[PDB]
């Protein structure tokens, strides 16, 4: 007998046992797929399905940008980025007229938050490019340091606290001939053209933005944020629980009128080169079309992140790596040597992309005008997708046949009805041609139609009203490593908000709570008072164990046992213990006068010391 | 808020063309009306571009083309169905008893020791290295009692064969490229495209092994709180019948083994960073009587492990001892060289029988980022519990009732399970429980880019073959271009492989 | 870099926990059974004392006993 | 080493019958002293043979 997991889909369907088709849950130990050639191809890969789009060299910048939209319309299914502005701008006129005063409304909460918005948020963010450094630096110190030279500079205005300031000292920093850095270690100095380009850089960590930046994109964010709060076709920003009602929703909304002669298909389907094709260009429309009859400083503030996008530079990673078969060597060259170097070094594959990237070079950075990189414009690709699917109602198609359905970032799942097969393919045609439109391009080989009843929209797997509910990133059932008091509450913190969040099952749960328990007694060495295993602290464990008449009020750390279960996670374990205790353990625990502290919930015990540094 | 000087020159080439300058565009966008231009532009679009449905059909989906070549080989990091355990029990005094002597215990439990010699040589190494680096972990482990303290750890010394087989003087130098510019073999990193390789039955009958049952316990959980919430009751049973079923499975051997062995290693990696440190691969289980067992696999050298970032490699060697002959399938210990060591003494129920002791030693390496990995293996559990709960819960609504019962309780097998001579056969819900741990422990141990790869792009596959399968009139619109995709990932792995294997045995046994 | 390897090895240490400079007037340095509560060794950089894990159970088994009446208040939402 | 590890039920030492010929507190701290260099073996870098 040879064993075969896969043939247990013989019997379960496939939406029910679909948790073993994914095999990691959790993140894989190599994390490839990133170098200086993927940068490279990313890069072609965009200048090609935009060949031809109008060249034009910037004077700022000095590289050949490219505009591919109001270009020809496609003639087959290749992808390709040639938008129509009119279309676009269509779309968002149709898509406010469905939902009258969305776009005034958004615009009144968007000033309300721009108005308090502080400079130190910006700290909360993932790797930032440091454009003092020319290198990848938590933001926490990129903003320190951006701050600081500022502050060297006449920009000394940021400590104003809000951010809209900070962004005024960015502001002003685009007509200064000169930018002096003095590192106190020395004098370095960045004329226009210099600053300009390191102000403009997309480095490679998917890649990663400047710091003079963060702050315009977090501001068309929360007005794309408001945007899809009221849109219910958008499948973002909702968590797990208020989003698994929306597959639902969409399929009685599609299942109601309908009667038995009329026919309904789902699309599961999957964008491709949904970065490589949207423009930045087509965001500064729809930023224009959303705030008018608006104040002239609030449309500007909004207006400028596009117009970056559209003159932005993606750095060439770190560069490539030699080798030599006779002297024993491992040479390296960095990204900025890819301008002017010899071809027969490199082999015969990267030798077709140095020959389509060389015309773009520039400073050793690449010129990106079309196209975005991954994972900026989520929310605001979201509003576009909406406003794509909002084209299905009958007022608009004025046809038989009639979609609608939900879009995420780049997935998405569209229902469709019509009387016939042939309304259901004119339909489907009429979608994939209108998406053709505005820059959005259909994965044909990802995407499959069946009968409406099942389907799937980011890894949500409905059938016949149910949706599947398991995790696909599984907690860490180890201690963090703070201390004996707050590893618990952090622990058990973690387990409660991944059954809140993630939909862990109630045994996979308590599972996870016992290997958390198990890392936890045997990193503190806090085994039970009665057992066998024999540490360090055995003995006086065992001494405070038969010490204690309750027993059971003894914290973990104390050699008690685990009360925790699903229903007292959220009980801080002192004060889940705060009736077992006896009277002195109580007084000796929790003395204010305990030699151990001095002056994510718990009560402070002598198990909250201080580590070694 | 003003926008003045290179933003203004700048934003009018941010433009859609047939435009000048930024406020022309802002004051033509006020003014916008919808005239249809959608329509026209419809009506101008080639019809070319479509999205045509071809149907999916029951003879459409045609079985996964596996490439060809010579067999796959192990590439495990350590011996998963030949592994041989020198074993001695622990009473209750030997708490925390440190690995080097457990070791040493281990090792005065056989008697059978020969002069080793070389079965199965390795076509890209110095053999006679690797039987000097044998000889030398034995002498090195009988020169402990002759200190005048007992030490804690044992560092080899840095002999040839043990630089040879640590790879301590292959390691080039980082030169500047000014200082090689003329050299006329510089060229960077030969990335020659992996050798596709065919499927070996070798990796089948590792699974069959990974799926049975031990006579030792090798999870041992602790307590949880009283349950009083009905949910609390039924996440318990849950997880009291899954672990009840799990914990003697050889996946569970195989978590341990790897748990132990890369926290061993991450441990001696931060300690002894200049040292040949010899690490033992131990495991610890439970007898069937409540005894506590310790195990000695074989022995790791390990070299240098100046470790900065996540990516530094630390090289290793790798001494297993084991009773299969590599000579039955020589393809499947292509990069080991296996020695002949001993002569093991079975007893078994026809008298005592006298079988050749190998030892497979190989070179191989490991990283930070790969040790964490390895701790980490628990999680293999929770996965799989997950799976199983996935199943029940899903099951559990169309009856709109609670199924937990219904499936261990129920002594009728009614999973089907795997193939054979005759044909499908079926489990039980513990066997399948088995199965599905060992599938994770095996993703975990065979973990690649190119098995997320083909998980992501068969998932699709199975997807449209269930929509057949419930008449639901499943459609695609490149087909070809999918089964392409998937097959992109198959080249030569061995567990990427039989996955897809097992894939094109489910597709041809749903068709019918 | 990863704080859990780092509170599995410094917990293996000997003093991994600092404490004030008055402990070594309330609990003795070696309990019954000959075991080292704490160091007479100052902290890297102020005027703390190293200090065993020991010491906390110690502490929690034999210490001087206060008043802990307002504490089940204190934390009205937890308790509740 | 083993067989003091069994015992869990150590108690602060007393004096409970003196010697008529001799010092007492001797007695006790070398039994002090005795317990206390039993637990610095764990504390050495390799482990000796004899105490």
């Amino acid at each position: 007998m040879d064993v075969n997991p896969t043939l247990l889909f013989l019997k379960v369907p496939v939406q029910n046992a679909i948790s073993t088709t994914f095999p990691y849950t959790g993140d894989p130990p190599y994390s490839h797929g990133t170098g200086t050639g993927y940068t490279m191809d990313t890069v072609n890969r965009t200048h090609k399905y935009s060949e031809k789009g109008k060249w034009t060299t910037n004077t700022e910048t000095g590289a050949p940008q490219l505009n591919p939209i109001d270009g020809p319309l496609p003639e087959d299914n290749e992808p390709s980025g040639y938008a129509q502005t009119d279309c676009v701008l269509e779309a968002m006129a149709f898509l406010e007229e469905s939902h009258p005063g969305i776009f005034e409304n958004s615009c009144l909460e968007t000033m309300e938050i721009v108005q308090q918005t502080r400079v130190d948020k910006l700290t909360q963010g993932r790797q930032t490019y440091d454009w003092t450094l020319n290198r990848n630096q938590p933001a926490a110190t990129a903003l320190a340091n951006t701050i600081e030279v500022f502050r060297s500079n006449g920009l000394t205005a940021n400590e104003s606290g809000r951010l809209i300031d900070f962004l005024k000292d960015v502001m002003d920093s685009m007509d200064k001939e000169e930018m002096e850095i003095t590192t106190h270690f020395k004098k370095q100095r960045l004329n226009k053209r210099s600053y300009l380009i390191r102000a403009l850089t997309l480095n490679t960590m998917i890649a990663t933005p400047g710091m003079q930046i963060r702050g315009f994109v977090y501001f068309v964010e929360a007005l794309a944020r408001s945007i899809c709060e009221k849109l219910e076709q958008s499948g973002l920003p909702v968590g797990g629980n208020e989003k698994k009602a929306k597959l639902a929703n969409v399929v009685r909304k599609m299942m109601t009128n309908s009667q038995d002669t009329e026919l309904s298909f789902t699309i599961t389907g999957d964008n491709t080169k949904w970065n490589e094709n949207q423009n930045p260009r087509m965001f500064l429309a729809m930023i224009t079309y959303i705030t008018r009859n608006q104040p002239e400083w609030f449309r500007n503030v909004l207006s400028i992140a596009p117009i970056m996008f559209s003159n932005k530079m993606a750095r060439l990673g770190k560069g490539y790596m030699f080798e030599s078969k006779s002297m024993k060597l491992r040479t390296q060259v960095p990204a900025e040597m890819l301008a002017n170097i010899d071809l027969k070094y490199f082999n015969k594959s990267t030798r077709e992309k140095i020959e389509k990237i060389r015309p773009l070079l520039i400073d050793g950075t690449a010129s990106l005008s079309p196209g975005m990189m991954m994972g900026m414009f989520n929310m605001l690709s979201t509003v576009l997708g909406v406003s794509i699917l909002n084209l299905g109602q009958k007022k608009y198609t004025k046809t038989t046949y009639w979609w609608d359905g939900l879009q995420s970032s780049d997935d998405f799942a569209l229902i469709v009805n019509a009387p016939n097969h042939e309304g259901i393919q004119a339909g489907v045609d009429r979608f994939y041609r209108t998406c053709k439109l505005v820059g959005i391009n259909m994965s044909k080989k990802k995407s499959y139609i069946n009968r409406t009843g099942t389907f799937e929209f980011t890894s949500f797997f409905y059938r016949y009203g149910f949706v599947a509910n398991f995790s696909m990133e599984l907690p860490s059932f180890g201690v963090s490593g703070i201390n004996e008091s707050a590893d618990m509450s952090v622990g058990v913190t973690v387990i409660k908000n991944n059954m809140i969040n993630n939909d862990l099952g109630p045994a996979t749960a308590q599972m996870a709570l016992q290997l958390f328990i198990k890392d936890y007694r045997y990193t503190y060495r806090c085994h039970r008072g009665d057992t066998q295993i024999q540490t360090r602290r055995a003995f006086e464990l065992k001494k405070l164990w038969e010490q204690t008449r309750s027993k059971a009020g003894l914290l973990v750390s104390d050699g008690g046992p685990n009360l925790y279960n699903i229903r007292n996670l959220h009980i801080p374990e002192v004060c889940l213990k705060w009736e077992l205790m006896d009277e002195d353990y109580q007084g000796r625990l929790c003395n204010p006068m305990n030699p151990f502290v001095s002056h994510y919930d718990a009560v402070a015990t002598t198990h909250s010391w201080i580590p070694k540094r | 808020f003003e926008i003045t000087g290179t933003m203004r020159r700048l934003a009018d080439q941010s433009l859609p063309p047939n435009f000048s300058s930024l406020e022309n565009f802002r004051a033509y966008v006020d003014g916008f009306e919808p005239n249809g231009c959608i329509e026209g532009k419809l009506s101008q679009m080639s019809k070319e571009v479509n999205a045509r449905i071809e149907p999916f059909l029951r003879t459409t989906p045609r079985p996964l083309r596996l490439p060809d070549g010579p067999p796959c080989s192990q590439r495990s990091k350590f011996l998963l169905m030949d592994a041989l355990k020198l074993s001695i029990e622990d009473p209750s005094h030997e708490g925390e008893g440190i690995p080097l002597y457990d070791a040493i215990k281990c090792m005065k439990t056989f008697f059978g020791w020969k002069e080793p010699n070389i079965i199965k040589p390795h076509e890209k190494g110095i053999n006679p290295n690797y039987l000097l680096t044998w000889k030398q972990v034995l002498a090195e482990l009988q020169d402990i009692e002759n200190e005048e303290k007992i030490p804690r750890t044992k560092n080899m010394k840095k002999t040839s064969q043990l630089k040879w087989a640590l790879g301590e003087n292959m390691a080039p130098e980082k030169v500047d490229f000014e200082d090689c510019k003329d050299v006329n073999d510089l060229k960077q990193y030969d990335s020659d495209e992996p050798e596709p390789r065919s499927l070996a039955c070798w990796i089948q009958s590792e699974f069959n092994k990974a799926c049975e049952l031990t006579d030792s316990s090798w999870v041992e959980l602790d307590e949880i709180g009283e349950d009083v919430a009905p949910i609390e009751h039924i996440a318990s049973m849950r997880r009291n019948y899954f672990t009840a079923e799990v914990s003697h499975c050889r996946a569970t051997e195989y978590i341990m083994k790897g748990v132990y062995i890369n926290t061993a290693l991450l441990n001696a990696s931060c300690a002894a960073m200049d040292d040949f440190q010899l690490i033992p691969m131990i495991s610890k289980c439970r007898t069937k009587e409540g005894r506590r067992k310790t195990n000695l696999y074989g022995f790791i050298i390990k070299g240098r492990s100046h470790l900065r970032n996540d990516t530094d490699v630390v090289n290793f060697v790798s001494m297993e001892f084991s009773l299969t002959d590599p000579r039955l399938e020589p393809h499947k210990w292509e990069k080991y060289c296996v020695l002949e060591i001993g002569d093991m003494l079975l007893r078994t129920a026809v008298g005592q029988v006298s079988r050749p002791m190998f030892l497979y030693v190989r070179t191989n390496g490991t990283s930070k980022i790969k040790m964490k990995w390895g701790m980490e293996m628990r999680r293999c559990l929770l996965q799989s519990l997950q799976q199983i709960e996935s199943m029940i819960e899903a099951e559990s609504s169309v009856k709109e009732k609670d199924l937990t019962k219904e499936f261990f309780e129920n002594k009728s097998e009614t999973w089907p399970i795997g193939e054979s001579p005759k044909g499908v056969e079926e489990g039980s819900i513990g066997k399948v429980c088995r199965t599905l741990l060992a599938k994770s422990v095996f993703n975990s141990l065979y973990a690649s880019p190119q098995l997320e790869g083909f998980s992501a792009e068969s998932r699709k596959l199975l997807l449209i073959v269930q929509a057949l399968r419930d008449n639901l009139e499943p459609g695609t619109f490149d087909l070809e271009g999918l089964y392409e995709a998937i097959e992109e990932c198959l080249i030569n792995d061995p567990w990427v492989l039989l996955n897809a294997s097992w894939f094109n045995s489910f597709l041809t046994h749903a068709l019918r | 870099k990863n704080p859990a390897l780092r509170m599995k090895w410094m917990m293996a240490m000997k003093y991994p926990i600092t404490a004030d400079k008055r402990i070594m007037e309330m609990i003795p340095e070696r309990n019954e059974q000959g075991q080292t509560l704490w160091s007479k060794t100052n902290d890297a950089g102020s005027d703390r004392v190293m200090v065993s894990p020991l010491a906390v159970t110690w502490w929690n088994r034999n210490g001087p006993t206060t008043s802990t009446v307002h504490y089940p208040k204190v934390y009205k939402t937890y308790f509740e």
